[PDB]
C-alpha cells in the first residue's frame, strides 16, 4: 500500500540533482556533499581512499536513514588543497586501481583456466 | 540523639496485638497512651479525632504503597486523604461517599445511579451552576480548567499607544 | 599495487585472493557483484490460459526466478531509456510457453526448458534459459493433470538486483580475510581456551601462525582477502567479477563527471 | 464592583503556561486573520512564531483577567506580566 | 427459540480451519458453565 | 508478501514484528557467505528465560548439517553437550557462535553472533489490514456520531480516560473541539423564560416563537452535542423538565 | 556416575521399598494437541508455553488439500510450507510432516 | 618546557578484569614519598614487574581542532614512546606535605603523590604525560 | 457512552514500529494516513504561494490538498475538480491541506493511566504502513513492537495547535510529578551499548572516530584531542560520549564508597560535560531521579534533554553497530566445579529438610509463637529450600565471566537479573500455590507417583533442575500450575485495579489550584489552603539534604561557629583580604553570634518537631549544590584567592533572600503568616547551605559569585511554584492508581481497597502498643 | 506446494535438483550423503531441500475442475 517503488533506490528523479555541496562555516576549507541515489557502496570506497590522503584533514560520512537512498559527506583538507580538488584526486586513483585490478584479473585468467 | 546529639539506634520491646481495643488498651496502666496506634482509622475516628484520622490515614496508604519500593510523592496523598477528611466524617471513594456530596446533578450522575440521581434531581428541583468540568465537558463549552481558568481582554490603551 | 591470485577457477565459481587493496575496495566490489550487476530475468507474464492447480501469481513469480543467459546484456538498452511505446525487439526479449497433457494417465511435468525464445533483440546472445548440460531437464515449473493446460507469454528485461532479487547474477559470496586473527578485529567467546573451542579457517595454512612470543603490531592492515564467487549460471564468475569492476568504474567516473559540471 | 483596583492586586506577576498557551493561540488566530503586527517580520512566516517574537518582545495587546473563586477578578496586561 | 434466555450459549461454534493443528484444538476441547479463582487452577487431579 | 508491520513469532512464544528490511548486500555474513533470513534481538531471551529456543536452533544446526530431522521430544535423555559435540564434529562451534563481517564496511565484528536455523510462523496480523484513518465520512442515525468500523469507515473513540488525560494536561480547548467540533455538533433554540427547548424557529423567514410562554423576542440559540440534545428530549419524555438559562439568577 | 549433563531424577527414599502397579506409557502424552508443536517444551517457562498453545490458532499454513474446490469465507495459505528440523514423536500422529 | 620530570621503578602490575588495561604502581628512585600509579595501554605500552620509566609530566608539547601530524614537524612526543593528555580533575591540598594530584586521561586514571616543591607548577587544566624506557 | 466519551473524526490508527533515526518528539506518519487526514490552514499573504502549489498539486499526490473553502463556507472538492490548475485563492479561504512535517499531534495508547500516555509529536511523513516511535517514549507509553496498535488526533485549529505545542510536547514530559523524577529513559540495546562503550579498555582508531563524531547533530566541528599521541592515536568510548554530553554539566555519584582513584571502575565524576570516570549504564543515563537526565533537564532545558537522547541514541547504536552483541546457548551453561557446588548446596539443603522433617516427626521442631506446628515446619522448609536456590543463584553469578552475554546484559541493566541467571543455570527453585507448596490434591499425595504422606522437597513443587538441564515431569507439573496461579492472578488484579482508579479519577475529578494558592472543589470549598502545604510542583523537587539535622553537638559548633575573638576559631587569614581589621570587633561578633543563634533554633526546630527520626535527605526544591558548582566553574573560583566579601555583606544578603521567597504575597497578617510557614523548611536549608564559614572557609565565593547565587536561587524558587489552574486532583488520582497496576497483615490490591472503601470490617485488625522506657 | 526454484537465504538454484534427489533416496542412499552428492555445501540449501513438502501431488490427485 504505502512501499515505495523499487526503481526509485538507483533512479535519479529529473528535478533533484545527483550531486550538492555547501560550504560549512564551522571550520576553515570544509564542504559537506550529498550523494543522492547512492549507498554504502560508493560512501565507503571513497572515505577510506580519502582518509590516506595526508592533504585530508577530516573526512567522513552517514547515512540518515535506511530507508532514503541517500547519504551525507564531510570533508575537510588543508589551506593549500581544495576539497574538490582531494574527492577528483580520489576518483581517478580508484578508477585506476580497479582498472589495474581488472588487468590483472584477467592476465590471471588467460594464464590459468 | 545521645549525649553528645548523634542519632544513634537502640533497641525497645513493643507489642503488636491482633484485634482492636483502643480505648482501653490505652488506659492500662505501663503503656504509653501517648503513641498507641492502630490500623484501623474509623477506630482513630471514634476514639482521637479528624486530624489524627488523617495522619493515620496517610500513614497507611504510604505503607501500602511503598511495601513494594514504589514511591509517591506527598502532596498526591495528602490530596487524597485531604478529600477523603474534609466533611468531618470518612468519605469512602464509591457512590455511597461522592454521590452524597452536594455537587452538581449532572456531574454526581456521570459516575453512577444516573437515571436515579436524575430523578431525585428532578424531584427535589435542584440547580445545576455549570462551574464544575464535567456538566462543561457534556455540554460542549470551554471548561473553567487550564487555560479555561481565566478570559481574555482585549487591551486598548495600548493599541492606543501605537 | 593490486595483485590478483586465482586458487580455483570454473564456470561455475571463482575462488580468489586479493593483496595490496583496501578492505573498502573488496567490500564494494562484493556489493557491486551482489547487487549491481546487470541481467536479464522475466518482468512480465502474460497468462492466456491456465487451468493448472497453482495460482497464477505462484507460476508467474517461479518463472520471475528463472535465470535466464545474459552474456550479451551489457548491449541491451534499458526499458526506462528506450523511447518505444511498452517494449519493442531491441529492449526485451519475448518467450513463449505451451505446455499439455496427453492422455488419461499419468502426471507431464513442465520444466523450464519447454520456454522457446521466439524473438529478441539479435544477434545479440541473450534470452535464452540456463542449462547446465545440453540434456539438462532444467528447472521443474509444474505439473499437469489430464486436460490441464498452461499457455505463458513471458517479457524479459535488464535489471540489477537492487530493483528485485531476481537479477541478481551471484549466490553467495564467501569473504574473510586475517585467518588467524593477528589484527585482533575479533574477540573470541570462549569457556575454558579460545584456541582449541575454535575450529580453523580453510585459509589457516595459507597464512603462518602467529608466535606465542610475538607482541602486537598495532600499525598492521587487512591486506590479504580471500573470496569465493558463485554464480547461477546466467553469467561466468569471470564476466562476474569483470562486470563489478566496470560498473564500479562507471560509477566514479559519473561521480567524477558530476563534480566537474557542477562548476 | 467585582473588578479589583490595580494596587491591590495580590496575584502572581509572572506569566503562568496556561496563560502563555492562551495568549498565543489567540494571537496567532488573530494573526492569521490578518490583524496588525506590532514586531518586524524577517523571514517567519508562521503566525505562531510571529506570536512567540510578540510575546518575547512583550507586544501582544491582550488583556488576562484572572478570576478569583468568589467571582472578583483582576486584569493583567501582557505587557506587564514577566515571561521566562 | 422462545426462551432464548435461561439457556447454554456457546455449545456449537463454527470449526477453525486456519491450520491443521487448530482444528484439532478445537475439535478436542471443553468448557465449564460457571462464566473465583478456585476451579481457574490447575488441580493436582488434572495429570 | 511479509513487509513493515506484519507479525511473525516462533514456536517459543516470541512473537514480533518486522521493523525494516535489509537486501542481501547489508545484511551481516559468516566467511562461507550465509547471510540470516532474519535478525532477533537478544535482550528478548534472558528475560523470558526460553532456552528451549537457543536448544532447538542448535539442534536445527545439527541437523540441516548432518541431513536429518532432530528429536525435540520432551522428557529424553537429550542434553545441550550431545548435541554440542556433534556440531563440533561437524566442523563448526560448539555452542553455535560463529564469526560474522559487517555488511556496511567488511570488517569483522567483534563480538561472534549466535547463528543457525530456526522454525517460524507467519500469523494472521497483517499492519495493511489494520491500517485505519479517517477525516470525515458516514455519521450514526441516532447520536450523528461516527461510526464503528474500520471496514465502515468508522471514526476512534475518545474514551473516558482520554477526556481524563486532557484535564490533566490542561487543554481546555483541545478536549472542546475534539468533542464538539469533530463530533455530533448542532445547534438549538431555547426560550428566555421557561428555559425549554420547546422554541419554534423558521430561518427562512425569520421567526421564532414560544408556544407556552408567548414569546417571540427573548429567544436565545447554543451550540452543544447532539447526544446532550438527545439526553433533554429523553429527560423531558420522562416528565422531566431540564432548563438550560443563559443568565445566572443569583 | 555423576553426570554433569544429565537432569537429576528424584531420590524417593522416603520408602524402604516400591510397589508399582501401574507405568506411564511416555510422560510427554500429558501434554494437548497444541502443546504437542513446542520443541523442548521441558526446557521453557510454562507461561510461554501457554503463549505458544494460544498462538498455535493464528500461524497459517495448509489446513486441507482441497482447499482449491472449498468456498470458505477466509483461507490463507502458504507457499512453501517446510516441516520443522526439530520435531516432537507427536507430530507423527498430529501430521505435522504432511501438513506444516 | 616540562613542569615535572622523574624516574619510577615499578612495583606493581595489575591487569585487573581488563584485557587491555593495565594499572601500574611504582615510586621514584631519586626521591622517596612520591608514588605514581597509573593506568596504560597492554598492547600499546607493554610493561613489566619492576622497569624503570622515564615520567615526564608537561603543559605544551610545542618546542584547536585535532589534525593528523605531518611528517616535516617535530614536537617533545618525539623523544618518548608512550604519550597521553588528559584533563586535572582533582588537586588535593592535605595535611603537611602531601599532596595528591588525580588527572583522567579518556578514563584512564593516574594519581601523583608528593611534596608541593615538586607537584606546584602541575596545578593546570590539562597535562601530557610522558613515559620513555 | 455518547457524552463523557464518543467517537471522533480526524484520527487514525495503526501498529507502531521502532526508529533509531527520529527525535524524541517525532512521530513517523504513512504516505496514506498523511494523504487521509487534513489540516485548514487559513489563506494569508504569508503563506499564498505554498497553498496555491499544494491545490494544483492535488488531493492524490503529498505534498496536496483535499478541500478548499471559501470565505463564505462552500466547499469545493479537489477531486471532482479536474480544472485545479488555474484557481486563485483569496484571502481568508480555508484549505484542507495534507499532513505535513514538523506538524502537532496527539500520539496515544491505550488504555490511558496516566497523562504521559497521550503526548504532542511532531509529524514526519515516511514509506510504508507503521507508526515510528523513538524507543525511548516507549516506557512512558507501556509499548513495544509484538503488535500493537496506537492512535494519532489532528488538531483542526490554531488555538489547539499552540496548546499541544505549548503543554502536551513530548520534551515538556520527560519529568513526572508523580515522583518527581523521570520517565523516559535511555533503554534495550542502546543502555547495553553505552556499558560496552565506557569501559576502561575501549580505544577507537581515527577513522571511526571522525564517522562518530560526524553523527552527532550537535557536534560543534571540533575534534578532541585523542587520549593516547603515540605510537598511534587512539580515543576512548568516554570522550566519544562526553561529545553528546552538553558542557556546563557536572555529576557526581558513589557506588560502594569508591574513592577517586576507582579501581573498579564504579561510581561517576562527569565534569563540564566530560566523563572523567565511571562506566555508563542505567545508574547514570536511566529514568531513576538525581541521573544525567534529570540532572541536564533541571539544567539546560527540555528541548535540549530532548537533543540529548538523540545524540547518545545515534552515537551508541552506531558503536553497537561496528561492533556487535550478540547472546548464546553457552552463556547459560556453567563449568564442572560450579555445577558440582551447586549440587553440593542442593544435596546439603535436602539433607536439612530430612532432619527438620524427623524432628518433626518426633515431636522436636520448636514452636513459633502464634503458629501451628505444621504450619512453622512448612516456614522452615520453605525457608531452607529458598536459601538454597539463593546460595545456588549466588554461585552460578560468582562463576560467570565477564564476556559473559547475559552477565553484561544485567550489569548494563537493559534486560534480566539475577533470579533469571539462577533460575537458568542452577535452579528453578521451589514452586508455590497460594503462598504455600504444591497442596495434596490427590489421597495425601500430591500426584499418584508418590507414596502417602511424602514431605520431601521433590514431593512437594521443588524443582532441583534448571532450565538448561530440563524439567522432569513432576516438576514440570508443579511449574505449570505456579505459572496458571499467576496468570489468573494479574487477570483478577487488572480488573480490580482499573475499576479503583476509575473510582479515584472520579473522586478526584473537579480539584483546581486557584490564583488565591488555595485548593478548592467545584463547589468552592477548600480541600486544602495551600497545595501540597508548600505550593509548588511535583517536578520541581529533588531530594537534598538539611547539613543543620545530621552530626554531633560538637562538629555542628565546629562547622558553624565563629569566633573572631580568638584567632584560632576565627577566619583564616589566607582566605579573606579583610583579615586585619577583623579581630577584636564587636559589631561582626554580634552578628555572627546572632546567625548562630538562628542556626541553633533551625536545628532545635528540625530535630524536636519536622524530623524527629533524625531524617535529613528529603525532597525539597532548587538544587543549591549545583548552584554553588555552577557559580564556582563560571567564576573560576581556583588559584586559592582571598575572598573580598565581608561577613556583614554575606548575613544581610542571606537574610535579605531568605525574605524575598514570595509564595503568597499581601500584607495581611494571616498572608505573612502562611508565607512563613510555606517557607519555613527552604529557609532552613538555605540558611544550612549559606553558612558564613561555609562561603568564606567550603566555598570560597567572592561578591560577583555571591550575588549571582543568591539571583539564581530567588529566580529559580520563583520558578519553582505551582501555576495556578493546574488540575491537581486528576494529577493525584493518577498518580496514585498507576503503581496500583504494577502492585502477616493484609497488603496489595485488597487492603488499597479496604482502605479507599472504608470498611467496618477490618480483614487482619492489629493494634501497636508502645510501653513506657524503663 | 512445489520446490522453490531459488534458496531463500543465498539464491542458489534449488529447483532442479528435486528429481535427483528423490531418485538418490530411491536407491538407498541417506539424506545427508545424498544432499552432499547434489553439491549443496551450504546448510541454507540443506534445509531448503531436506525440509521441503511436496504437496503438489495431493492436489493433483483431485479431478480436473474443467
Ligand atoms: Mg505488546
Ligand atoms: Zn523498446
Ligand atoms: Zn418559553
Ligand atoms: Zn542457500
Amino acid at each position: 500500500m504505502n512501499a515505495p517503488d523499487r526503481f526509485e533506490l538507483f533512479i535519479l528523479p529529473d528535478d533533484v540533482p545527483k550531486l550538492k555541496i555547501t560550504p560549512d562555516s564551522r571550520v576553515p576549507n570544509c564542504i559537506i556533499i550529498k550523494f543522492e541515489r547512492e549507498d554504502h557502496t560508493l560512501a565507503n570506497l571513497l572515505r577510506e581512499e580519502l582518509a590516506l590522503y595526508p592533504d585530508v584533514t577530516f573526512v567522513a560520512y552517514k547515512v540518515e536513514h535506511p530507508l532514503f537512498a541517500n547519504f551525507v559527506m564531510r570533508l575537510q583538507t588543508e589551506e593549500g588543497t581544495r576539497p574538490k580538488q582531494a574527492l577528483e584526486r580520489a576518483c581517478a586513483s580508484i578508477i585506476n586501481k580497479l582498472k589495474t585490478l581488472d588487468h590483472k584479473f584477467n592476465e590471471e585468467w588467460n594464464i590459468k583456466n | 540523639p545521645d549525649e553528645s546529639g548523634e542519632y544513634k539506634n537502640e533497641e525497645l520491646w513493643a507489642l503488636e496485638t491482633d484485634g482492636i481495643n483502643l480505648a482501653e488498651v490505652m488506659a492500662v496502666p505501663g503503656v504509653d497512651s501517648s503513641r498507641t496506634y492502630s490500623n484501623s482509622f474509623v477506630e482513630i475516628l471514634s476514639v482521637l479525632g479528624i486530624e489524627a484520622t488523617r495522619s493515620s490515614l496517610y500513614k497507611e496508604i504510604l505503607n501500602v504503597i511503598a511495601f513494594d519500593g514504589s514511591y509517591v510523592n506527598y502532596r498526591h496523598m495528602a490530596l487524597l486523604v485531604d478529600v477523603m477528611t474534609s466533611r468531618g466524617y470518612l468519605m469512602a471513594i464509591t457512590r455511597h461517599g461522592i454521590n452524597r456530596a452536594d455537587t452538581g446533578a449532572l456531574m454526581r450522575c456521570s459516575f453512577e445511579e444516573t437515571v436515579e440521581i436524575l430523578f431525585e434531581a428532578g424531584a427535589a428541583a435542584e440547580l445545576d451552576d455549570c462551574r464544575g468540568v464535567s456538566e462543561n465537558v457534556m455540554l460542549g463549552q470551554l471548561a473553567p480548567m487550564g487555560t479555561g481558568a481565566f478570559d481574555v481582554m482585549i487591551d486598548e490603551k495600548l493599541l492606543t499607544s501605537l | 599495487e593490486p595483485k590478483v591470485n586465482i586458487i580455483n577457477a570454473q564456470d561455475d565459481e571463482v575462488e580468489l585472493m586479493l593483496s595490496d587493496v583496501n578492505l573498502s575496495l573488496a567490500n564494494s566490489l562484493r556489493r557491486t557483484m551482489l547487487a549491481e550487476v546487470p541481467t536479464l530475468a522475466i518482468d512480465l507474464v502474460e497468462i492466456k490460459m491456465n487451468t493448472s492447480v497453482l495460482a497464477d501469481e505462484f507460476i508467474s513469480h517461479r518463472l520471475g526466478l528463472i535465470p535466464l543467459v545474459s552474456e550479451d546484456v551489457e548491449e541491451m538498452k534499458y526499458s526506462r531509456d528506450c523511447t518505444c511505446e511498452d517494449y519493442c525487439d531491441e529492449c526485451s526479449v519475448v518467450l513463449e510457453l505451451s505446455a499439455r497433457h496427453e492422455g488419461e494417465e499419468g502426471t507431464t511435468d513442465v520444466y523450464s526448458s519447454s520456454l522457446i525464445k521466439v524473438s529478441g533483440p539479435g544477434n545479440l546472445n541473450v534470452g535464452e534459459p540456463v542449462r547446465r548440460d545440453d540434456y539438462d531437464q532444467g528447472i521443474l515449473l509444474c505439473k499437469l493433470r489430464n486436460h490441464q493446460e498452461l499457455n505463458i507469454r513471458c517479457i524479459a528485461k535488464k535489471g540489477i538486483a537492487k530493483e528485485h532479487a531476481k537479477w541478481s547474477p551471484c549466490s553467495a559470496i564467501a569473504f574473510e580475510y586475517d585467518p588467524h586473527n593477528k589484527l585482533k578485529h575479533t574477540d573470541f567467546w570462549f569457556e575454558v581456551d579460545a584456541k582449541k573451542e575454535w575450529p580453523d579457517s580453510k585459509y589457516a595454512t595459507w597464512e603462518e601462525p602467529p608466535k606465542p612470543g610475538e607482541v602486537f603490531d598495532y600499525k598492521a592492515k587487512p591486506n590479504r582477502f580471500y573470496m569465493t564467487v558463485e554464480t547461477t549460471g546466467s553469467l561466468k564468475a569471470n564476466q562476474v567479477f569483470s562486470r563489478g569492476i566496470k560498473t564500479l568504474q562507471e560509477k566514479l567516473a559519473n561521480v567524477l563527471f558530476e563534480l566537474e559540471n557542477s562548476r | 464592583e467585582l473588578a479589583i483596583l490595580k494596587e491591590e492586586r495580590t496575584t502572581t506577576p509572572y506569566l503562568t503556561k496556561y496563560e502563555r498557551a492562551r495568549i498565543l493561540g489567540t494571537r496567532a488566530l488573530q494573526i492569521s486573520m490578518n490583524a496588525p503586527v506590532l514586531v518586524d517580520i524577517e523571514g517567519e512566516t508562521d503566525p505562531l512564531q510571529i506570536a512567540m517574537k510578540e510575546l518575547s518582545q512583550r507586544k501582544i495587546p491582550l488583556v488576562i483577567r484572572r478570576y478569583l473563586p468568589d467571582g472578583s477578578y483582576e486584569d493583567w496586561g501582557c505587557d506587564e506580566l514577566i515571561v521566562d | 427459540q422462545k426462551k432464548a434466555m435461561s439457556s447454554r450459549a456457546g455449545v456449537s461454534q463454527v470449526l477453525n480451519r486456519y491450520t491443521y493443528s487448530s482444528t484439532l484444538s478445537h475439535l478436542r476441547r471443553t468448557n465449564t458453565p460457571i462464566g473465583l479463582a478456585k476451579p481457574r487452577q490447575l488441580h493436582n487431579t488434572h495429570w | 508478501v511479509p513487509q513493515i508491520g506484519d507479525k511473525f513469532a516462533s514456536r517459543h512464544g516470541q512473537k514480533g514484528t518486522i521493523g525494516v528490511t535489509y537486501r542481501h548486500e547489508d545484511m551481516p555474513f559468516s566467511a562461507e557467505g550465509i547471510v540470516p533470513d532474519l535478525i532477533i534481538n537478544p535482550h528478548a531471551i534472558p528475560s523470558r528465560m526460553t532456552v528451549a529456543h537457543l536448544i532447538e536452533c542448535l539442534l536445527s544446526k545439527v541437523g540441516s548439517i548432518r541431513g536429518y530431522e532432530g528429536d525435540a521430544t520432551p522428557f529424553t535423555d537429550l542434553t545441550v553437550d550431545a548435541v554440542s559435540n556433534l556440531l563440533r564434529d561437524n566442523g563448526y562451534q560448539s555452542r553455535g557462535f560463529e564469526v560474522m563481517y559487517n555488511g556496511h564496511t567488511g570488517k569483522k565484528l567483534m563480538a561472534q553472533v549466535f547463528f543457525g536455523p530456526t522454525y517460524y510462523q507467519r500469523l494472521r496480523h497483517m499492519v495493511d489490514d489494520k491500517i485505519h484513518a479517517r477525516a470525515r465520512g458516514p455519521v450514526q442515525v441516532l447520536t450523528r456520531q461516527p461510526v464503528e468500523g474500520r471496514s465502515r469507515d468508522g471514526g476512534l473513540r475518545f474514551g473516558e480516560m482520554e477526556r481524563d488525560c486532557m484535564i490533566a494536561h490542561g487543554a481546555a480547548g483541545f478536549l472542546k473541539e475534539r468533542l464538539m467540533e469533530a463530533s455530533d455538533a448542532f445547534r438549538v433554540h431555547v426560550c428566555g423564560i421557561c428555559g425549554l427547548m420547546s422554541v419554534i424557529a423558521n430561518l427562512k423567514k425569520n421567526q421564532f416563537e414560544c408556544r407556552s410562554c408567548k414569546n417571540k423576542t427573548n429567544i436565545y440559540q447554543l451550540h452543544i452535542p447532539y447526544a446532550a440534545k438527545l439526553l433533554f428530549q429523553e429527560l423531558m419524555a420522562m416528565n422531566i423538565a431540564p432548563r438550560l438559562y443563559t443568565e445566572r439568577s443569583g | 556416575l555423576n553426570d554433569t549433563a544429565k537432569r537429576i531424577k528424584p531420590e524417593m527414599s522416603t520408602s524402604s521399598h516400591h510397589t508399582f502397579t501401574h507405568c506411564e506409557i511416555h510422560p510427554s502424552m500429558i501434554l494437548g494437541v497444541a502443546a504437542s508443536i513446542i520443541p523442548f517444551p521441558d526446557h521453557n517457562q510454562s507461561p510461554r508455553n501457554t503463549y505458544q498453545s494460544a498462538m498455535g490458532k493464528q500461524a497459517m499454513g495448509v489446513f486441507l488439500t482441497n482447499y482449491n474446490v472449498r468456498m470458505d469465507t477466509m483461507a490463507n495459505i502458504l507457499y512453501y510450507p517446510q516441516k520443522p528440523l526439530a520435531k516432537t514423536q507427536a507430530m507423527e500422529y498430529l501430521k505435522f510432516r504432511e501438513l506444516p | 618546557s616540562a613542569l615535572f620530570d622523574d624516574i619510577f621503578t615499578v612495583q606493581t602490575v595489575d591487569n585487573g578484569r581488563y584485557n587491555k588495561v593495565s594499572r601500574i604502581i611504582g615510586i621514584s628512585t631519586t626521591n622517596s614519598a612520591i608514588k605514581l600509579t597509573l593506568d596504560i595501554n597492554n598492547e600499546m605500552f607493554p610493561v613489566s614487574q619492576d622497569d624503570s620509566l622515564t615520567v615526564t609530566l608537561a603543559n605544551s608539547l610545542s618546542l584547536k581542532s585535532w589534525r593528523p601530524p605531518k611528517p616535516t614537524d617535530k614536537s617533545l612526543a618525539d623523544d618518548y614512546d608512550y604519550v597521553m593528555f588528559g584533563t586535572v580533575y582533582k588537586f588535593e591540598e592535605g595535611d603537611e606535605d602531601k599532596i595528591k594530584v588525580y588527572v583522567s586521561f579518556g578514563g584512564l586514571l593516574m594519581c601523583l603523590e608528593g611534596g608541593y616543591k615538586s607537584l606546584a607548577s602541575l596545578k593546570q587544566d590539562n597535562l601530557y604525560i610522558l613515559i620513555r624506557r | 457512552g455518547n457524552l463523557m466519551g464518543k467517537r471522533v473524526d480526524f484520527s487514525a490508527r495503526t501498529v507502531i514500529s521502532g526508529d533509531p533515526n527520529l527525535e524524541l518528539d517525532q512521530v513517523g506518519v504513512p504516505i496514506s494516513i498523511a494523504k487521509t487526514l487534513s489540516y485548514p490552514e487559513t489563506v494569508t499573504q504569508y503563506n499564498i504561494h505554498r497553498l496555491t502549489e499544494y491545490v494544483r498539486n492535488g488531493p492524490n499526490e503529498h505534498p496536496g490538498a483535499k478541500y478548499v473553502i471559501r470565505d463564505n463556507g462552500d466547499r469545493i472538492d479537489l477531486r471532482y475538480h479536474k480544472r485545479a490548475g488555474d484557481i486563485v485563492l483569496q484571502y481568508g479561504w480555508k484549505v484542507e491541506r495534507h499532513l505535513m512535517d514538523d506538524d502537532p499531534v496527539l500520539f496515544n495508547r491505550q488504555p490511558s493511566l496516566h497523562k504521559m500516555s497521550m503526548m504532542a509529536h511532531r509529524v514526519k511523513v515516511m514509506p510504508y504502513s507503521t507508526f515510528r516511535l523513538n524507543l525511548s517514549v516507549t516506557s512512558p507509553y507501556n509499548a513495544d513492537f509484538d503488535g500493537d496498535e496506537m492512535n494519532l488526533h489532528v488538531p483542526q485549529s490554531e488555538e489547539t495547535r499552540a496548546e499541544l505545542s505549548q503543554l502536551c510536547a513530548v520534551p515538556l514530559q520527560i519529568v513526572s510529578p508523580q515522583s518527581n523524577k523521570p520517565v523516559m529513559g535511555i533503554v534495550q540495546d542502546t543502555l547495553c551499548g553505552v556499558r560496552k562503550m565506557t569501559l576502561r579498555d575501549t580505544f577507537i582508531e581515527y577513522e571511526q572516530v571522525m564517522n562518530m563524531l560526524f553523527w552527532v547533530p550537535s557536534w560543534d566541528g571540533v575534534v578532541p584531542q585523542p587520549a593516547i599521541l603515540k605510537p598511534k592515536p587512539l580515543w576512548t568510548g568516554k570522550q566519544l560520549l562526553s561529545i553528546a554530553i552538553p558542557s556546563g554539566i557536572h555529576l557526581q555519584r558513589t557506588d560502594g564508597g569508591n574513592s577517586l582513584l576507582s579501581p573498579k571502575d564504579n561510581g561517576m565524576l562527569i565534569v563540564d560535560g566530560k566523563v572523567m570516570f565511571g562506566v555508563v549504564d542505567k545508574k547514570t543515563v536511566g529514568s531513576g531521579g538525581g541521573g544525567l537526565i534529570h540532572t541536564v533537564m533541571r539544567e539546560k532545558g527540555p528541548k535540549i534533554c530532548a537533543e540529548l537522547f538523540g545524540n547518545i541514541q545515534k552515537v551508541v547504536n552506531y558503536w553497537l553497530l561496528h561492533n556487535g552483541f550478540s547472546i548464546g546457548i553457552g552463556d547459560a551453561i556453567a563449568d564442572a566445579s560450579t555445577m558440582k557446588e551447586i549440587t553440593h548446596a542442593i544435596s546439603s539443603a535436602k539433607e536439612q529438610v530430612q532432619e527438620i522433617i524427623y524432628k518433626a516427626q518426633h515431636n522436636e521442631l520448636e514452636l513459633k509463637p502464634g503458629m501451628t506446628l505444621r504450619e512453622s515446619f512448612e516456614g522452615e522448609v520453605s525457608r531452607t529450600l529458598n536459601d538454597a536456590r539463593d546460595s545456588a543463584g549466588r554461585s552460578a553469578e560468582m562463576n560467570l565471566k565477564d564476556l559473559n552475554n547475559v552477565k553484561q546484559m544485567v550489569s548494563a541493566g537493559s534486560k534480566g537479573s539475577f533470579i533469571n541467571i539462577a533460575q537458568m543455570s542452577a535452579c528453578v527453585g521451589q514452586q508455590m500455590v497460594e503462598g504455600k507448596r504444591i497442596a495434596f490434591g490427590f489421597a495425601d499425595r500430591s500426584l499418584p507417583h508418590f507414596t502417602k504422606d511424602d514431605f520431601s522437597p521433590e514431593s512437594k513443587g521443588f524443582v532441583e533442575n534448571s532450565y538448561l538441564r530440563g524439567l522432569t515431569p513432576q516438576e514440570f507439573f508443579f511449574h505449570a500450575m505456579a505459572g496458571r496461579e499467576g496468570l489468573i492472578d494479574t487477570a483478577v488484579k487488572t480488573a480490580e485495579t482499573g475499576y479503583i482508579q476509575r473510582r479515584l479519577v472520579k473522586a478526584l475529578e473537579d480539584i483546581m489550584v486557584h490564583y488565591d494558592g488555595t485548593t478548592r472543589n467545584s463547589l468552592g470549598d477548600i480541600i486544602q489552603f495551600l497545595y501540597g502545604e508548600d505550593g509548588l510542583d511535583g517536578t520541581q523537587v529533588e531530594r537534598q539534604t538539611i547539613d543543620t539535622i545530621p552530626g554531633s553537638d560538637k562538629a555542628f559548633h565546629k562547622r558553624y561557629y565563629v569566633d573572631l575573638m580568638d584567632e584560632k576559631n576565627s577566619i583564616k587569614p589566607d582566605v579573606i583580604e579583610y583579615a586585619a581589621d577583623i579581630l577584636g570587633d564587636v559589631e561582626l561578633q554580634k552578628e555572627l553570634n546572632s546567625e548562630y543563634e538562628q542556626l541553633v533554633s533551625d536545628r532545635k526546630f528540625l530535630r524536636e518537631i519536622v524530623f524527629v527520626n533524625g531524617d535529613h535527605n528529603w525532597p525539597l526544591p532548587v538544587n543549591l549544590r549545583r548552584i554553588i558548582q555552577n557559580a564556582q566553574q563560571i567564576f573560576h573560583l581556583d588559584r586559592a584567592k582571598a575572598s573580598d566579601l565581608t561577613i556583614p555583606e554575606i548575613i544581610h544578603g542571606v537574610r535579605d533572600l531568605c525574605k524575598k521567597l514570595f509564595v503568597l504575597r499581601g500584607e495581611n497578617e494571616l498572608i505573612k503568616e502562611a508565607q512563613q510557614n510555606a517557607t519555613s523548611l527552604f529557609q532552613c536549608l538555605v540558611r544550612a547551605r549559606l553558612a558564613t564559614r561555609r562561603i568564606l572557609e567550603e566555598f570560597r565565593l567572592n561578591r560577583d559569585a555571591f550575588e549571582w547565587v543568591l539571583g539564581t536561587i530567588e529566580a529559580q524558587f520563583q520558578r519553582s511554584l505551582v501555576h495556578p489552574g493546574e488540575m491537581v486532583g486528576v494529577i493525584a488520582a493518577q498518580s496514585i492508581g498507576e503503581p496500583a497496576t504494577q502492585m502477616n497483615v493484609t497488603l496489595g490490591v485488597p487492603r488499597l481497597k479496604e482502605i479507599l472503601n472504608v470498611a467496618k470490617n477490618i480483614k487482619t485488625p492489629a493494634l501497636t502498643v508502645y510501653l513506657d522506657r524503663e | 506446494m512445489i520446490i522453490p526454484v531459488r534458496c531463500f537465504s543465498c539464491g542458489k538454484v534449488v529447483g532442479d535438483k528435486w528429481d535427483a534427489y528423490l531418485r538418490l533416496l530411491e536407491e538407498g542412499k541417506q539424506e545427508g550423503d545424498a544432499l552432499d552428492e547434489l553439491k549443496l555445501k551450504r546448510y541454507c540449501c540443506r534445509r531448503m531441500v531436506l525440509t521441503h513438502v511436496d504437496l503438489i501431488e495431493k492436489f493433483l490427485r483431485y479431478n480436473p475442475l474443467e
